[PDB]
């Protein structure tokens, strides 16, 4: 027959042309497609679609999906599409219709006996955030960024010890074995970063031998060139990858100093605006470089009026940290030439905010400068494109773990966030790892339904024992994985290997790969690209914030 | 009563004792400023900073461990030095020595 | 009320000042724990009103006197850190030296 | 150059000849000796002295330590000295100067890459506690236990169950076989007590050779002069330990009966004043004797104006609950007569409370008898040592493990306790166990550094599955051992075997070996060693109390 | 000598002829029998009978219990009567008389060395309880399920998935094989239920043969005739249960064509009465059948003054929602019509309420009918043993787990509930699973005893890692078992296969095998048995409620 | 406040404790958990105010009648029993029949 707009709206979500608003912020997202066939949609309930010989069909669970979200509203760096996603053996089989071929047309993701279902109608559906800047200070920490929507977490720590708080480094083979153990009782995937501060090549092969993903070179370590170039050299040859907090102090060189170091090597940059750490006040300057990959911590993110005042007590200071690098990194972002956010954990940086901040940046940054460039239609899609890249497939190709996780691309890991449009980036309706839910809001857990309060997150049955095991990923070096690391140390979760992060350059970043002719004025501290001024204005008040939270 | 307060008795302590040291004029020629930490071995800061580098050779800053010394742009400054003491061997900094020495 | 790990961990800070509130009602000169959380909540309901980070790392050193609190806690606390939504998000607030 | 002594304190932390307040008692420790070399100090930031090449060397993995502790004042049994602490393989290596040989004169502990930092100075650093009079009322008491400092527990139990609630004992191999498992669990070394009290050698040698480390002999089960020399013939042939608490009600016999059937034969009293249990009113003579090894339990420690009172209730009582005993008790322990403290969990005692009630027992008695005999100086530095030893090295070696743990001295499990001097006996700073971070206190999770409120204990990566594991230890009868019990029970922690339990005697236990010619009268119940009465006076106030505790 | 009888219950709980008030409720209990012999009672405590020689003899483990509950009070369906229990093994030794046939006569439970003691004196002791309808939305239902009094859940789920949300399914190997991989982390036994909505046989064997001991046909998947047919089909080859929430909508027939579907085969009916599904408005008449088993759900349960209006929000509705069988299907649990009570927990049920809700029907129905037809004697007595026979041996004979669980019998599972009279059936005093305490209420951790507050329930050692699974059991299927499917998912806990689901009909069902002649007017919806009219009055206050409850 | 596990168990009790008293503000008869909660909440109070423990045994006794509970509670509680931190450490108050 025919149905209205509206009611359909309500029925199934939004379809081709309408339009949502992300959370309270002025962001809007227009659905480009919908991969449907009116009146064939499927819905799960009473009387309704998927039931025996009508939605589901008689396949064995060989040729069925186990999972399906059905109607999902998805939203990635490839597109805002409205479809139905498969799962199957916890991960992504496929993002199309699904249904019974039997009695339905156009059927690509088979629904049968054993498949579960998830309603996604009216939910926006996005890949688990990675962060790439995690001090292991406290394991407490994996929950908290869980609850966020954050799905893998990269860094460094042995617990709340001196070295740990300062940098991001698992130092030596006793360390990396223990915490590649203590690995398997969290809900989240992880990979560790070693200490790579040493001019003897072997120190460092050790522990990528044991079992690091990359290695840290930190200035309280000592981040001279000596020492950059060893780690640099060693990550070459084992395939993994250096991330960089350089010299503050300009004590061994300038940034153009560290710069030659690096000799036009891959690298990782951290918090590349200064304030984090860095050559002061020009470590920003590295973002025009091909083979810098750079990203930001969220403290800074975005430029507020609160920013300044407790930024100097939280740290000489007067030189880290500036508000003329700070005001110049939220529109780099905006630009692309910054291509990640990640958190820096308990070290000038919140783990639960790494989703929640760099969409309050986009919402400013739209408020501020208006339409992108590459902006087409009446909506701020591309905006949005660029954005959830930072968070999702940018730190995955950073680190050589994209071909796993990182977005809802058929073959990668399951690692799914469903969220209501009236909270999107703030608190997720459903947290899935590997295929199982791991994480959600739960009310009473007496009560007669799942509703009722107090809702809060609780811990699901993808976070136990060995549900846990199988839907998570350790990630190994690829010397690690031959060395038989996991059989030695009884590693019982999945294990994943990186590969690829000598190769991936800045012309890489998805969506994020603006080289500017960026320079720093050594007394003032301005930012200009191209000679033009680059500065923006200290919000009153943020999206995202107030609204939502109880303290 | 301050709880686990100190009583730390009055004096003071000499820090590198028996050891040979040297002074250097120092004269910051870059744009921005530099700090130097108390071990970093002296000959190979950075090369903004103008001194007699072959003086400065195996030797450190002689001030209490930690701390550091600053030169803002444009700064001279004559600083006492240090020498280095173990094995004798230089590791690392700039990649200058890489050895014994 | 989709409350996260955060929220919930705030919860037993509110409550923790709860009770250092009716003591010092009462007339009690506070010890260690009760100082921290009295200080410490007062500055969460700053951030609530909408004050500013540089406002309340001043006020908050107005909460407590040294003659409402037992000997030796003012030297126990140099300084209190909390952190609590403002309007512009998520902010850091030490108070250095709050009781004197 | 030079430095003044305030500013090299405050730097470094104190050195040869400062004193520091324990917490707000009225106890002064003075620093014996300094270890380093002034002005080659290790210190971790930035710019500071553990960076590449300078305080930190090329060495591999193999040549250098884990983990430092650096600047660290070391209060132990056999001094109280300031030094850095390396611990390598989760065992402590040596105690020294920390540093690059490279360009540091007299290290003794080498830094290198695979070198994690745990800045101590400052803060006072101690070896964990043990508690050997564990009830296994149930499992949180283990949190409990570790948060105050105590990193291994001795007892018996199978949960709350009335024969636990009474006695220290895991009854039969079926309990024992489902507690050595449970033990897993927990983040605290663990060694289990038997139900000893049976006249049939068989019923014991099983339990034995099931996994005890001891066996309990409790008068609620029967502590006859039969059951007695059983257990410790048993004892005798299979190199464990006996604990005893007496016939109260003089039901087989006196107090002198009970030493008869004992025979000369090594045995560790519980709760040796009385009021826990024992012979009314006699039990106390028992520290006279070179066979027995007297503990304490902590509601007696120490005497205070409401403890008559709360005991009373708590609880013919009025033979069993004496003040003059009481307030003897008190001073016997000051004296070196009583030579452990213990808790009694959850069965007339406080698990969280044994350390914090010895140090109180030390300021109650210097306020009231002043220095003692053996104090040279102007410190308390004997009386601290002598205290200290009571829950650490003495109950170790009193159950066979004092080759596993106890005290700071290499080759020993790094079970350590790092506390800051105004929290000194009350809240640790860190617990570290076998080599990793237990337990800490933690702010909040998702702020910008680790510092913010609130803050309290929670489970660090130290307390994960299988790190945990690696990291504690559960002891096991040497009979156990080699009838692969471990590998029977399928028991995932490194396993630990007691022995030396039969030839410790009363002169080994560290600056505890009194053996006074104490008597008790048997109407007034007045105690006097050498005719002399023996007594204090209670507490109104003690230190270690409102002034911490929130409750 | 001689003993008043008062004094006599004091000190070892009601002996024959005595009465007992069921907490707060108008229900009476009598003593049938005492197996002791009057001046043989074994107690336990300081000078007591359990000491060597005396009540514990000197056996070898082999040849006495691990545990023995003394001085019992025993409710179960076969009987009320005074005892002593014994387990060994973790199982279920004897009911009898303990002691030490050295000196004691009449001892059938000897106690040793081994021998752990829980004094039941004054306690009532009870089998754990059985709920079959779980919907597993969430792991948190487990402790609140297990708090209750509950030791066994079957059901089926993911995690908040709306599948599960709505069914209690676990669909397809892939789900089936992770939820019992996360049930060895769960403190009580566990049987999963398959999607059994399907027309397509192997699509049904698949998900036995890969672990459910039970398929769910719910209306939500389409609860056809050839669905209903292909599940029993599949049920009757196999040796598994069919649970049935039939076509509300009456979409496919009537009652009469299910019932017709069904074709005498054995089968569980869920919320037999209508609220909670099935066939509008007649699905009540099931209970007239030899094969049907049914059950309630809880939230009907008793009628109430409020139970209407909150039906009608929480569930068109109006024909689902009826007075009239809400109110009759107290009378027909009373009548024995109805064998089963359980949960449908976060689904239309309380999972914490499913043995409170039990006893207040019993309540309600006494106060309104009086004594049933059985009674005899001046007590209460048959129609105790009439309801609890409702969630502990009727919901195991149901599901073909009566040969392990479901009551208190020599070599079942040693799953017990010990509760204080005061609080039967609100809150239990101890609960213990296969020989330990796994759950129970606990005061002040550090307290010098365990009774000072707060006092509220936690996890002991039967709760934790390696001792739990040897204390709880995971139900596989004949089939899964021999496919070696506890191998090849490495499960941990004790496995157990189901047998018996297809020879079990209403006549077995424990003092609850009523098959009245009943009809449902289509337009009233009246309930008539033999043409009289069923019905009961709504209460306005019931007992174990705002007595006990803080919120 | 470095909170041990201690601490923060009597948050909770201080918490129940809110809640029945405000209940019986309204004028309700108290129910088991509520009386218990009051009653303990009073002698953690009395403790830090630097009571004995022999004066809390006996005020403890008449914090609540016989007509400010429900039938049957006062028979539910034998005694109430709550250790705090006394100025001479904790020590533990065990207040028989404390409703009549
Ligand atoms: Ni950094
Ligand atoms: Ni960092
Ligand atoms: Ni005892
Ligand atoms: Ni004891
Ligand atoms: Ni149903
Ligand atoms: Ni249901």
């Amino acid at each position: 027959s025919n149905i209205s707009r509206q009611a359909y709206a309500d029925m199934f979500g939004p379809t081709v042309g309408d339009k949502v608003r992300l959370a309270d912020t002025e962001l809007w997202i227009e659905v480009e497609d919908d991969l449907t066939t009116y009146g064939e949609e499927v819905k799960f309930g009473g009387g309704k679609v998927i039931r025996d010989g009508m939605g589901q069909g008689q396949m064995l669970a060989a040729d069925c999906v186990d999972l399906v979200l059905t109607n999902a509203l998805i939203v990635d760096h490839w597109g805002i599409v409205k479809a139905d996603i498969g799962v199957k053996d916890g991960r992504i089989f496929a993002i199309g219709k699904a249904g019974n071929p039997d009695i339905q047309p156009n059927v690509t993701i088979p629904i049968g006996a054993a498949t579960e279902v998830i309603a996604a109608e009216g939910k926006i559906v996005t890949a688990g955030g990675i962060d790439t800047h995690i001090h292991w200070i406290c394991p407490q920490q994996a929950e908290e960024a869980l609850v966020s929507g954050v799905t893998t977490m990269v860094g460094g720590g042995t617990g709340p010890a001196a070295g740990t708080h300062a940098t991001t480094c698992t130092p030596g083979p006793w360390y990396i074995s223990r915490m590649l153990q203590a690995a398997d009782s969290l809900p989240v995937n992880i990979g560790l970063l070693g200490k790579g501060n040493v001019s003897q090549p072997d120190a460092l092969r050790e522990q990528v031998a044991a079992g690091v993903i990359g290695l840290k070179i930190h200035e309280d370590w000592g981040a001279t060139p000596a020492a950059i170039d060893c780690a640099l050299t060693v990550a070459d040859e084992m395939d993994i990858q250096v991330a960089l907090h350089s010299d503050t102090l300009n004590e061994s060189g300038f940034v153009e100093d560290t710069l030659a170091a690096i000799g036009g090597r891959t690298i990782h940059t951290f918090h590349t605006e200064g304030a984090g750490g860095g050559h002061a006040p020009d470590i920003i300057t590295a973002c025009a470089h091909p083979n810098i990959l750079p990203s930001s911590t969220n403290p800074t993110l975005p430029y507020t009026l609160n920013t300044i005042d407790e930024h100097l007590d939280m740290l000489f200071a007067e030189s880290r940290i500036r508000r003329e690098t700070i005001a110049a990194e939220d529109v780099l972002h905006d630009l692309g030439a910054f291509s990640l956010t990640s958190s820096d954990s308990q070290a000038m940086g919140r783990v639960g905010e790494v989703i929640l901040r760099t969409w309050q940046v986009a919402h400013r940054m739209k408020v501020q400068r208006g339409a992108l460039a590459e902006e087409t239609g009446d909506n701020d899609n591309f905006r949005v494109k660029r954005y959830i890249a930072k968070y999702t497939i940018n730190p995955a190709l950073t680190h050589g773990i994209a071909h796993e996780v990182g977005s809802i691309e058929v073959g990668k890991l399951a690692d799914l966030v469903v969220w209501s449009p009236a909270f999107f980036g703030v608190k997720p309706a459903t947290v899935i790892k590997g295929g199982m839910i791991a994480i959600a809001p739960m009310g009473d857990i007496n009560a007669s339904i799942p509703t009722p309060q107090p809702v809060h997150y609780r811990p699901m049955f993808g976070a136990l024992g060995s549900a846990r095991h199988h839907c998570r990923l350790t990630f190994l070096s690829q010397a690690a994985a031959a060395n038989g690391v996991a059989e030695r140390l009884n590693l019982r979760s999945a294990i994943a290997v990186v590969k690829g992060c000598r190769t991936v350059q800045k012309a890489d970043m998805v969506h994020n790969s603006l080289q500017p002719n960026i320079t720093v004025d050594a007394q003032t501290y301005e930012v200009r690209v191209d000679g033009e001024l680059i500065t923006s204005e200290p919000a009153d008040v943020l999206p995202m914030a107030q609204r939502y939270f109880l303290f | 009563m301050i709880p686990g307060e100190y009583h730390v008795k009055p004096g003071q302590i000499a820090l590198n004792t028996g050891r040979a040291t040297c002074r250097v004029v120092v004269e910051n020629h870059g744009d921005r400023p530099i700090q130097v930490g108390s071990h970093y071995h002296f000959a190979e800061v950075n090369p903004a900073l103008k001194f007699d580098r072959q003086q400065a050779a195996g030797y450190r800053l002689n001030i209490p461990a930690g701390t550091a010394v600053r030169f803002e742009p444009g700064q001279k400054r004559e600083v006492e030095l240090v020498a280095f003491a173990g094995h004798r061997a230089v590791f690392g900094f700039r990649g200058e020595v890489m050895g014994p020495l | 009320m989709e409350l996260t790990p955060r929220e919930k961990d705030k919860l037993l800070l509110f409550t923790a000042a709860l009770v250092a509130e009716r003591r010092l009602a009462r007339g009690l000169k506070l010890n260690y724990p009760e100082s921290v959380a009295l200080i410490s909540a007062f500055i969460m309901e700053g951030a609530r009103d909408g004050k500013s980070v540089a406002s309340l790392m001043e006020e908050g050193r107005h909460v407590l006197t040294r003659e409402q609190v037992m000997e030796g806690v003012p030297e126990m606390i140099p300084d209190i850190q909390v952190e609590a939504t403002f309007p512009d998000g998520s902010k850091l607030v030490t108070v250095h030296n709050p009781i004197i």
